[PDB]
RNA sequence: GGGAACUUUAAGGAUACUGCCAGUGACAAACUGGAGGAAGGCGGGGACGACGUCAAGUCAUCAUGGCCCUUACGGCCAGGGCUACACACGUGCUACAAUGGUCGGUACAAAGGGUUGCUACACAGCGAUGUGAUGCUAAUCUCAAAAAGCCGAUCGUAGUCCGGAUUGGAGUCUGCAACUCGACUCCAUGAAGUCGGAAUCGCUAGUAAUCGCGGAUCAGAAUGCCGCGGUGAAUACGUUCCCG
């Protein structure tokens, strides 16, 4: 069933189902069935219309897919562009937390490149 | 009704048991009943101390220190026992407290 | 971060230069080795020349550095390649 | 050793049917020192063997070690009584594991049902032993 | 350890004990809540304004007869090459090797 | 009315042993709530079912230290004690079935320089 | 209220010595199979390391011959660095899932730490934690929830309800001060990874494997180190080849 622009599993039950669409976990989607009154188990090729739309509305309340991406882009690219020393290493690619990197980088810098 | 209880502390057990030893036999002598002595769980510590200066970190000694107790009750003592114990003599390397 | 119940840390001898030049109207510089204090409001369009361990290097405070440390602005290694 | 012979370490027999071979078993299939999981699996199994026909579990599953019992491993070596049953009871174990049923304990009574009929992976595996050792 | 280092380390000590009590005063008064705002604000700034060496957290450990920062043992107050000296010696009481 | 003391692993069951009807107590619980693994509860049976005695006795017994294994071989060890504590004559076959002996094995320290009591570094020559 | 029985606490002591029975070995040395006993052939473990070797390690713990500096190679201070990063290697931790993950309920330890300390209980917060207050200088009060385990529900072989790296937001505490460069909490994100080439390591029983707990250092800062207990295996025919 669409929610958010997304095709999310049907055969799940609702906690599960809700958690493929972007931004909503566990937590979120607990809430969102909390509010809308829907067992956690119930699954999602056995909801109505009604409550298909109440847990659209719900969903609309917090932000999902696209304002999210658009939000952290924003946010990095304000880093990027200030000149502080975090825009300085996500320009660089490199750890933004502390972390080493004369070993261990590997998620930030990606496959090792022979010299 | 009061009761008088000791309290003895050493690093080192036949020490304190003799101080022990001691004082239930005074009590005794002057007459009194007396509970005890009753042994108390020791105490351990343990310590690694490095033996190389530079560099050995498996070349290490192992030391330890034991703190042993012990608790007599000396039971409707009489008014001369009282001052036979600060008569006793002390003894190093054994802490007495007594209470009243 | 520093706890929200204790405030923002700003140093009292850079408080006070801060102070005097927004009370003046002095275009002169502040020079600091303060990189701990924080970027309150009032640094806003002033110049602090920050230190780095071997020099002084200016930054012009816009909005956007407001709640930064004067140092995040003042990187202290050298790196271009192996 | 060298220099002396160490005795078998002597394992005592199971609680519930009072049979060494049990007790190997279980032993076999316990991973971690986990024994409690282990009892779980074999028990129920053996449950779930008795619970489709009416035998006795313990000469029901002496019967199928016998018949899943390898003569020799390959260039063929000659082995002895004990080592035989061992490499029965890995096969079992491993077979089990390959299958598909819901619950380990059910797929190893399943194994041990396929066995006992002549068809399956431990007994398709034994016979390709004996055809790759009588060769040599 | 160097002679200086060591004599750093005392004017540290120094200054702590000298710095003491109104740092102890200060800092009830930030903790106070019936105290008003601005009490508390001018609390935090004396605070801020002491002398770094008043701050406990730059003192550091040292032997005590070498000087050494490193293996410190606080029990003892000596660092791992002295302690090891001296225990196998037997001026160390209730200390022996142990076994278990 | 006879009194049997068992150990194994750090634990220590002490057990009272009377003419009754086959009535069992753990720290006041029934075998069933005391102990949730099914081969725990063979263990402690073990005795009155070889003697077949399961019926012919009532038990009281409090065990504390230890955990499951030990605990059920501890109080296996108590009642066989008071078995023969009741009955002189019934220590042979108890012996025979092993449940004379107490069992002495415990854990092996840690030692210096070893990441356990045996197990050691990964080794390499460079 | 009582009791001194049992458990434990901790000083002293007894006990095992081929002690007895059978066969046999030069009638040497001994070696086999049994009964009593908690334990039967060094009971297990720890400390203890002959004479010597490598002009092996340490002048940066310390002491010490000789040589050098002594307006500096001595002393004081603030900021930075020791945490950098095209790469290569050693030692470890977490996984790759169903003998598992999540959720609800419910059991069983030992050894250590505690007054510039550990904190019952109550309130507030989702939470890290904050406020009030109580006992304890500890076999008395406290850190403290053991975890794996047992019972029930769900997940049905999927890069998933596996995995938890990276990253955006919002906070707490220690501290004069967490930018470079702390730990921890919540919301969102959800990378590699499907059991790993040549080759190579540990371990012979309460061991390996697996599960949690404590401490020294120490304001704060362990996947390391030193300890503690729970669950609890397999295989050894043999010295030809590999190593000392
Ligand atoms: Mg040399």
């Amino acid at each position: 069933a669409r929610i958010a622009g997304v095709n999310i599993p049907d055969n799940k039950h609702a906690v599960i189902s809700l958690t493929y669409i972007f931004g909503i976990g566990r937590h979120t989607a607990k809430n969102i069935l909390a509010a809308v009154g829907i067992t956690e188990t119930t699954k999602i090729r056995e909801l109505d219309d009604a409550q298909l739309d109440a847990i659209r509305a719900e969903v609309a309340k917090v932000p999902t897919e696209g304002d999210l991406r658009r939000e952290i882009s924003m946010n990095i690219k304000r880093l990027m562009d200030l000149g502080c020393y975090r825009g300085l290493r996500h320009r660089r690619s490199l750890p933004v937390r502390g972390q080493r990197t004369k070993t261990n980088a590997r998620t930030r810098k990606g496959p090792r490149k022979p010299i | 009704n009061q009761r008088i209880r000791i309290r003895l502390k050493s690093f080192d057990h036949r020490l304190i048991d003799q101080s022990a030893q001691e004082i239930v036999e005074t009590a005794k002598r002057t007459g009194a009943q007396v509970c005890g002595p009753i042994p108390m769980p020791t105490r351990i510590e343990r310590f690694n101390v490095l033996t190389s200066p530079h560099v050995n970190k498996d070349a290490r000694d192992q030391y330890e220190i034991r703190t042993y107790k012990r608790l007599i009750d000396i039971v409707q003592p009489t008014d001369k026992t009282v001052d036979a114990l600060m008569k006793l003599d002390l003894a190093a390397g054994v802490d007495v407290q007594i209470a009243l | 971060p520093r706890s929200l119940k204790k405030g923002p840390f700003v140093d009292a001898h850079l408080f006070a230069k801060v102070e005097a030049a927004v009370a003046s109207n002095s275009r002169k510089p502040i020079k600091t080795w303060s990189r701990r204090s924080m970027i309150l409001p009032d640094f806003v369009g002033l110049t602090i020349s920050v230190h780095n361990g071997r020099n002084h290097v200016p930054v012009i405070v816009t909005e956007h550095m407001v709640g930064h440390k004067l140092g995040e602005f003042a990187p202290t290694r050298t790196y271009r390649g192996h | 050793p060298r220099r002396r012979v160490v005795a078998a370490r002597e394992i005592l027999p199971d609680p519930k049917f009072s049979s060494q071979t049990i007790a190997k078993f279980m032993n076999h299939v316990m991973q971690d020192g986990k024994k409690s999981i282990a009892e779980s699996i074999v028990y129920g199994a053996l449950e779930r063997v008795q619970e489709k026909n009416k035998v006795d579990p313990v000469e029901f599953f002496e019967t199928t070690l016998e018949k899943v019992r390898p003569m020799v491993e390959v260039v063929p070596m000659e082995v002895r009584p004990s080592r035989r049953t061992a490499l029965a009871m890995r096969w079992l174990v491993d077979a089990a594991a390959k299958r598909s049923e819901k619950t380990m304990a059910l797929r190893l009574a399943g194994e041990l049902l396929d066995a006992a009929e002549g068809k399956g992976a431990a007994i398709k595996k034994r016979e390709d032993v004996h055809r790759m050792a009588e060769a040599n | 350890a160097k002679k200086g280092m060591i004599n750093r380390e005392l004017k540290r000590e120094k200054t702590v004990a000298k710095y003491a009590a109104k740092r102890a005063e200060l800092k009830a008064t930030i903790a106070n809540v019936n105290a008003s705002d601005e009490e508390r604000f001018e609390a935090m700034l004396k605070l801020q304004a002491l002398p770094r060496n008043a701050s406990p957290v730059r003192l550091r450990n040292r032997c005590g007869l070498t000087g050494r920062p490193h293996g410190y043992f606080r029990k003892f107050g000596l660092s791992r090459n002295k302690l090891r000296d001296t225990v196998m010696q037997g001026d160390v009481p209730g200390v022996v090797k142990a076994s278990w | 009315t006879n009194y049997g003391t068992g150990r194994r692993k750090t634990a220590t069951a002490r057990v009272f042993l009377s003419a009754g009807t086959g009535k069992l107590v753990i720290n006041n619980r029934t075998l069933e709530q005391y102990f949730g693994r099914e081969t725990a509860r063979m263990v402690v049976r073990q005795p009155l079912e070889l003697l077949e005695a399961t019926e012919k006795y009532d038990l009281y017994i409090t065990v504390k230290g230890g955990g499951i294994g030990g605990q059920a071989g501890a109080i296996r060890h108590g009642i066989t004690r008071a078995l023969i504590a009741a009955d002189e004559t019934l220590k042979p076959v108890l012996r025979q079935a092993g449940f004379v002996t107490r069992d002495a094995r415990e854990v092996e320290r840690k030692k210096l320089g070893l990441r356990k009591a045996r197990k050691r570094p990964q080794f390499s020559k460079r």
